[PDB]
């Protein structure tokens, strides 16, 4: 989207970068389509005449699901490792 | 299909004020499609009914059981629209992780009020290089019950 | 009498950012249509469960697409109206390069004032027939406004 | 069963010719007690504020889009009681006239 | 013998709200068909489990298509049409700008009152062809009435 | 008058790894076009409720489609070029064997410079037509890079 | 259907009438298609030998969906009355 | 209380009840609606000696 006049013609779009060590992690991939679908819930409480107070709104946890091409096996471990891996964000 | 002719009491723009600052929010929102759902809820067990007495005194106790026995549930909008630019899907994403957030939603013709976001869906896909896909689902968190 | 001929026909483009003060084309296609415009829609009909008809408005765009000789001018003028990024321009609430066509068609005096829409599809390169002459290039553009006819 | 003191075009009471307050009960009264809550500028209940309508923001103002007006004249009509709903309601603009025209169903 | 010739064939068209009085049209195209209607279908049939046959009614519009040589006062007036959209016209019980078109087809008399119905599409701007003289204009209407038919 | 023959264009291809010095086309078929280009969408539209109009970008790929005589020297390198596998080289940040066409398109000096791609589809053997004369080879290229034009 | 020859060119055909004070409502609706499905339940019960006796049958209530086409905003506010509306059937 | 003995073609599966009962009346079938109809069987037909 606009906001930002990068003014360059070699910008990056999507990156991985691990949290600790500030590195970027599967610099390969080749991405295809991303949906970044948030989610939250109501509670609906009917009350009597016929009405229904929301009350509050709980943030459920954020989803991103990436399509991408894997063209090297090296790629595809780091991928492994990705999901293999517990202590990074 | 000169668009900004558009009709004085049936005007098609959709505009999200805030109910707090009674402001325009989100200005630059594209709108593709607005499905508004309004369900509700009425008995599922057979009533019972009190024959054998007499005109207007059966009426009156079936209005109230009618009344007695139908539950409202509140509306819901599901906006699908193309955001161009990142400072309205910045804000969008603010909107939607702030917990307090009451914002009216006027379609076409319909002032639906006090409306919170339930779902975000921001798509990303090759085929729209610049901008991206929008889904939006808002709910009402209380009917407009007039505050005597 | 009705004097229907082409010949006279000019096209002034001018575009938000890209051509601010617009370009002419005059140099059209002899293959090809030099003007093309697809059938516009801006009604329909539903069908109702007891054999009656329903008419509502529907949103109708533009396709026009005008043909010029391959190496014109114009044709260079369009290849680079065509390769021009729409994410690299300033948005406004109107259209990333709100580009409008003037067509001056014959000395008659029928202009039509086509706007709010933009370049959709063109070919990028030329594209050498059979016969050995360069096929005529047809660059297609889209717009939001039809109203402006004079005469 | 509505009921309300007979009021002229003034607004003010209008008596009878002995010189009694007459009270119309359900339809003249409800038409009656329809058009004095169309002529109540918001703002002008110590008692409700809230409403009222909007001849002063949606109304009477360079109001983009009409809507608002009309809303504005729907809950004012819907909150005389025994109104039920609105059968019409055309918000028709002339040069400078803001013709509104309604088909209350009121229950009587 | 019997003379089918289409010479002398000339439409009234009278709309609610753009044209009470309604105009005339008689300068119809040279090269598409100046009247084209598609074919009604106010009839169904469906197949029981022991090969036997159901009869039924379904909902059938007639889609006419008047085709109008480009430039013509026809072809402005069918513009004008076209660019008036729905929804800013009062609104009734009946269809939203319920335009009729009188067609008396050969001096003979055959008088057709093809009534009930909207215009659905039509060209936005003269396409310019090959050969370099503008086609003619062909206009789609949708109508849901069709009887009247005299001689 | 405009020359808009295609006498004398020469295209010069040039691959990563197959052909790194890269070969010449100018044995175009005489039945086929030489050079043939579907139309390129970078941009497309939507339609708001409002009836309004949107415009954005799309990603569009070029495929170009060179034609050769049957036999020829310039057959036998783009047959050599289809059977070679993706697979079979080494990789980097780059496309997998990046292919590009340097199209001499006239005297003029077009320079069309069309990189960042790989070839698609193509005839492995050669089929013979009714007449008994080999048909000509047409072989489908895919470009991302499409800019480069001179002239 | 047939049953009935109204020998009338000007019948209508659907009308939602509200039972008390018989009067018609949402005039105007463009009706498109109606679904009137009804709906009950059998008490399938195995017993001993290989059988089921369905013993009785309870009348689930008729559901019915309409589709329609509203041509102004006055016919949209009387749905929104019809649906906001608990206290007639 | 409705018991029926539904025939096919070859069937005669006997001791059948309504369950569901659908009634579709659409614009391509103004006269006629179509009905679609589901049938349980209540008891099979064990022979009562």
């Amino acid at each position: 989207m606009l906001g930002i006049f990068t003014s360059l013609l070699s910008s990056r779009s999507f990156s991985i970068v691990d949290q600790n060590t500030n590195q970027l992690v599967a610099a390969d991939l080749r991405i295809s389509r991303v949906n970044t679908r948030f989610s939250s819930v109501g509670q609906r409480h009917m009350l009597e005449d016929g009405k229904t107070k929301m009350d509050s709104r709980t943030i459920h946890p954020m989803e991103i699901i990436v399509e991408v091409f894997c063209p090297s096996i090296d790629v595809v471990d780091q991928i492994n490792q990705l999901l293999l891996d517990r202590d990074t964000l | 299909m000169n668009s900004f002719l558009k009709s004085i009491l049936n005007t098609p723009t959709l505009t999200i004020r805030d109910d707090v600052t009674k402001l325009p929010v989100w200005k630059s929102l594209q709108v593709k499609k607005v499905e508004i759902y309004s369900p509700a809820s009425v008995v599922s067990k057979p009533l019972a009914t009190k024959d054998q007495t007499e005109a207007q005194v059966y009426t009156e106790a079936l209005d109230i059981d009618v009344k007695n026995g139908k539950i409202i549930q509140p509306v819901r909008l599901r906006i699908n629209a193309i955001c161009p630019d990142l400072s309205t899907v910045e804000s969008i994403m603010n909107a939607f992780n702030d917990n307090t957030s009451t914002f009216a939603i006027t379609s076409k013709s319909i002032l639906a009020d006090k409306m919170a976001i339930m779902t975000l869906d921001v798509d990303q896909s090759p085929d729209m290089l610049n901008a991206a896909e929008i889904n939006m689902e808002f709910e009402q968190v209380e009917p407009p019950v007039l505050n005597e | 009498m009705i004097n229907v001929s082409g010949f006279g026909t000019g096209i002034v483009i001018v575009s938000a950012s890209s051509f601010p003060m617009g370009f002419s084309l005059s140099k059209f296609a002899d293959d090809e249509s030099p003007i093309s415009s697809k059938e516009l829609e801006p009604f329909g009909y539903e069908m109702l469960y007891d054999g009656g008809l329903f008419a509502f408005d529907k949103a109708a765009p533009l396709e026009v697409s005008v043909s010029v000789i391959a190496g014109s001018e114009d044709d260079i003028n369009l290849r680079i109206l065509l390769n021009s990024k729409k994410g690299s321009f300033r948005f406004l609430p109107g259209i990333i390069p709100d580009m409008t066509t003037l067509v001056a068609t014959l000395p008659d005096g029928g202009r039509t004032v086509l706007s709010n829409g933009t370049i959709i599809k063109g070919p990028a390169i030329d594209t050498i027939q059979n016969t050995g002459r360069r096929k005529g290039n047809t660059y297609t553009f889209v717009f939001g406004s039809y109203l402006g006819a004079q005469t | 069963s509505t009921s309300t003191i007979r009021t002229g075009t003034n607004n003010d009471i209008l008596l009878d010719d002995n010189g009694n307050m007459v009270i119309l009960r359900d339809v003249e009264a409800c038409a009656q007690d329809v058009r004095a809550a169309m002529l109540m500028r918001t703002g002008e209940n110590i008692f409700d504020v809230n409403s009222g309508v909007g001849y002063f923001e949606y109304i009477f103002s360079p109001q983009k889009s009409y809507d608002d007006a009309r809303k504005s004249i729907a809950d004012a009509i819907l909150s005389s009681p025994d109104v039920t709903g609105i059968e019409q309601l055309d918000i028709d603009i002339t040069g400078e006239v803001f013709g509104v025209d309604a088909k209350v169903i009121t229950i009587h």
